[PDB]
């Protein structure tokens, strides 16, 4: 033998309150469906994983501050050259990473992402150089 | 120009009370609360949901410190559970 | 007179008992009321609590014997949009207050029952206004999202003045973003760019 | 006042834990990872995603045992022995686990998530492969971690 | 208390009491995760009772009148 | 009222007893706490006690309805670096004070037990703040040594004005070195020379 | 130029009373009445017929809100039936 | 320009008290302490560790003399052992 559910709407008011709950929560959902701006993954603009074996090493950083210094440091942690293209503004591009254990190509993913449109990262893995481009 | 935060949130991001405070006992959750001057400050790692806070910081280990007005009940999320915390003072 | 203070003994005990019963009757439907009064996913893009718009259709005022004014619809901005940190729950709006009253013949018994139902339905009217206030506030935010779609209000225009490292040498703040609301959400009267709710 | 017991007592926890181990539902208790392992003979019919009517009593002290702990995510996962194919098998065990988690959140858990899944004998606890649901490999397991 | 597993061994802070088999279901400190969901206070979930008043009504610190407790 | 002063008798006795128990419970772990709170090998090159830096990440202030300020990290210099002679132990920060209180029916017995646990957990909160204060002060010095590596602060710049034989003929001091701190340790805001904690 | 309506009819078009009011109990019909300042306001969906009102609004669902002077009886139409409502205060 | 030391540390580097003092009894270690004017002076050959001193001298034989504020307990190292000394006054 089985039981009915414990918080079950087994009551003529609470069924109306809970069918209203079902109707308001899915009406919130087609809400969130119509105003959810997305990016398609064909056109996401962010970096990929540049799949070089030096970039798949095993790192850790705690930081807030200006972006060119970390990517200088993760270039020379990845044994990569670091190029900068563009001009640094007087307000610096200020990002912050505090992960104690993740992959350092995915640092450069987090770098590009928290840069956004003030700057961006390119990786050339055959040339073994990362490059930081401003606008 | 607004003020930055309160810098005493750095102290209640540690466990130490503000100078010249009154202790508030907290029931039903891991939080500590002090009342400095008609404002309470809560060290927790829970997430306060209902009564609204004026300032917040967070340490390295996910401990948060909140400046808020004195409300005798705090509503938090613990791990997705809506939870109540009760303060005297 | 003793019958009157018997009624006054029964009133507050009935109020506190009815307050108790509807408090855990609220708490039995706690996740359902988070589904109903979901203010959390009604807030705007910069965690701005939306304002409460009030709709009144088909309005007359009899001003005097000589003159009336009708209007067809009235939209009012009440308690304007503002920076909320954590969104309102239903529990600020609906929770009635429980104190346990510790303050204590035949006419006493019949008027403490009529005091008891007077306390019960007076607690019911307090709860009715609490539901009324949350339905005002929440449906006003819903009425914004109608008129923000329907172009009768402005969205709020934020301004983020980014600042770099900030302060003296005793105190730094590293990424110092000051966020203001410049333009409040606000009904436009230039009415040619309005919309209309036609669906299928 | 704040509550001492949270609707549960430790004497009742070990009373249900002895009674479930006497009826053959084996309760492993490692750290705070709790495992209750249920043979699929003791709940369902053979090679079916359908409960027997008497087995909801077995689910009754399963759910009343799951009253007693503060828990965040129960995961319920089911797997049986080979019947036709691994694709039919994984459809069976997915329906199997989702039916028993539908009854478990019909009943009382204070869990916030029940994850529920089924596998195609991909993790079998013995190499002896006697038959269908009478195999001791053919089982559902309900594992969680008791929070604080 | 911690009954029939063994006696209560320790009392682990930021937790419940610790029986001498396993972790008990009885709360050790005030600051454990005890499932409060029904408070009992005047003007709870608005701000607290503004204590300076001496009149008939009970005013909250958010300047609401607690008409359910006056 | 007699029940209330029974509780007040039980409170201070429970506080002093709990103070006693955690004092030799501290003294049982005396070498372990010298290992934990080793201030001695945290001091600087000219026996300068390092300052206490406070980190607060991910900060919001709701200033009013119109404006918030977020900052990502906040570093504060609290109780700035200074010449220490002998380094602090844990015993100035953690030792609770033992006095032996020599000041003395059924309701008396049950409320002196509830006074006794009130004294016990109130002594526990005093100890909790003592551990909190030593964790603030010590981890602030650790946070310096992070930021002194990580170039967000200056090291202190001492100056030793050496003097030869010094004084009149009634009093000589032979090798007379005056040591000052000129530049205090101090967070730089010129932020391009900062570092970043990348390891492997 | 006349005033538009009262804007507090927007509040009593919802169920919420005006700020600083007195409740009036209503018998014999689905209406709520409050008295702000020598004027009562009635939330109903019935149609008030006899004593005359000074201002009116109507919501989306046919709920009306009426500003009128204090009369101890209200006459409505319910569904073509002439009906009486009785207010104390 | 700072002061050099106190020159009365020369006197309490010998066993002699300062002029116009109060004796302090010292328990649990070989030290002598006097209190001149809200400052105590300790002749010892132990090494005072916790409460911090303002001035120090040392004689030819490793006897030290310390100027410090009045603290009722002194913590020393004896021979690597952390040791406590207790003063009344």
């Amino acid at each position: 033998f089985k039981k009915p559910p414990i918080n079950n709407p087994s009551d003529d008011a609470t069924i109306k309150l809970a069918e209203a709950a079902v109707s308001v929560s899915d009406s919130m959902l087609e809400m969130a469906k119509v105003e959810k701006v997305i990016t398609p993954p064909s056109k996401d603009n962010t970096l990929t994983i540049p799949n070089a074996y030096n970039l798949q090493a095993r790192a850790s950083v705690d930081w807030s501050g200006p972006i060119e210094e970390l990517t200088a440091r993760i270039a020379k942690a990845a044994h990569f050259r670091f190029r900068v293209l563009g001009k640094s503004p007087s307000v610096p591009v200020l990002i912050s990473i505090s992960t104690k254990d993740e992959s350092l190509a995915e640092i450069l993913r987090d770098i590009d992402y928290q840069a956004g449109k003030k700057a961006s990262i390119h990786v050339y893995p055959n040339s073994q150089v990362v490059e930081l481009r401003y606008a | 120009i607004p003020p930055s935060a309160n810098d005493l949130l750095l102290h209640v991001l540690e466990g130490v009370p503000p100078p010249g405070s009154r202790r508030l006992v907290v029931s039903g959750g891991d939080a500590r609360a002090w009342l400095s001057n008609e404002k309470m400050y809560v060290r927790t790692n829970l997430t306060i949901l209902s009564p609204g806070w004026l300032a917040s910081m967070t340490s390295a280990d996910g401990t948060h410190a909140y400046e808020m007005q004195k409300s005798p009940v705090l509503l938090v999320s613990w791990h997705g559970k809506v939870m109540q915390l009760k303060v005297e003072g | 007179a003793l019958k009157e203070t018997a009624l006054s003994v029964g009133a507050q005990a009935g109020l506190a008992w009815r307050a108790k019963i509807i408090d855990e009757q609220l708490n039995k439907q706690a996740r359902n009321l988070d589904a109903i009064y979901d203010f959390n996913s009604l807030v705007l893009e910069h965690n701005i609590l939306p304002p409460v718009l009030l709709e009144g259709r088909n309005t007359l005022n009899l001003a005097d014997a000589q003159s009336i004014r009708i209007s067809d619809r009235t939209y009012k901005v009440a308690k304007q949009a503002h920076f909320i940190t954590t969104p309102p729950t239903w529990r600020q709006y609906l929770w009635m207050d429980y104190v346990k009253p510790e303050a204590p013949k035949e006419i006493w018994c019949i008027y403490t029952e009529r005091g008891w139902k007077n306390g019960i339905d007076q607690a019911n009217t307090i709860l009715e206004e609490n539901i009324a206030r949350i339905k005002e506030d929440f449906g006003g935010m819903i009425l914004y999202r109608k008129l923000l779609a329907m172009n009768m209000v402005s969205p709020p225009y934020v301004s983020h003045t980014d600042l770099g490292v900030t302060g003296d040498g005793s105190e730094i703040h590293i990424d110092d973003r000051v966020l203001r609301i410049t333009a409040l959400p606000e009904l436009n009267v230039n009415s040619a760019e309005w919309r209309a709710a036609v669906a299928k | 006042l704040p509550c001492r017991v949270d609707g549960a007592c430790d004497a009742t926890i070990i009373k249900m834990m002895t009674d479930l181990n006497k009826k053959g539902i084996k309760v492993a208790s490692v750290g705070q990872n709790y495992l209750i392992s249920i043979p699929a003979s003791a709940l369902f019919a053979d090679q079916s995603p359908r409960l027997n009517w008497a087995s909801y009593s077995l689910l009754n002290e399963i759910a009343a045992f799951l009253k007693q702990f503060r828990k965040i995510a129960i995961t319920v996962t089911s797997y049986s022995s080979k019947y036709v194919s691994v694709k039919r098998e994984r459809a069976l065990t997915l329906a199997r686990s989702r039916v028993v988690s539908e009854y478990l959140w019909s009943q009382g858990v204070d869990s916030r998530i029940i994850f529920t899944q089924g596998l195609g004998s991909d993790k079998p606890i013995t190499s002896y492969t006697l038959g269908g649901d009478r195999s001791p490999n053919a089982r559902v397991e309900i594992t969680f971690r008791r929070a604080v | 208390a911690a009954a029939a597993a063994a006696a209560a061994a320790a009392a682990a802070a930021a937790a419940a009491a610790a029986a001498a088999a396993a972790a008990a279901a009885a709360a050790a400190a005030a600051a454990a995760a005890a499932a409060a969901a029904a408070a009992a206070a005047a003007a709870a979930a608005a701000a607290a009772a503004a204590a300076a008043a001496a009149a008939a009504a009970a005013a909250a610190a958010a300047a609401a009148a607690a008409a359910a407790a006056a």
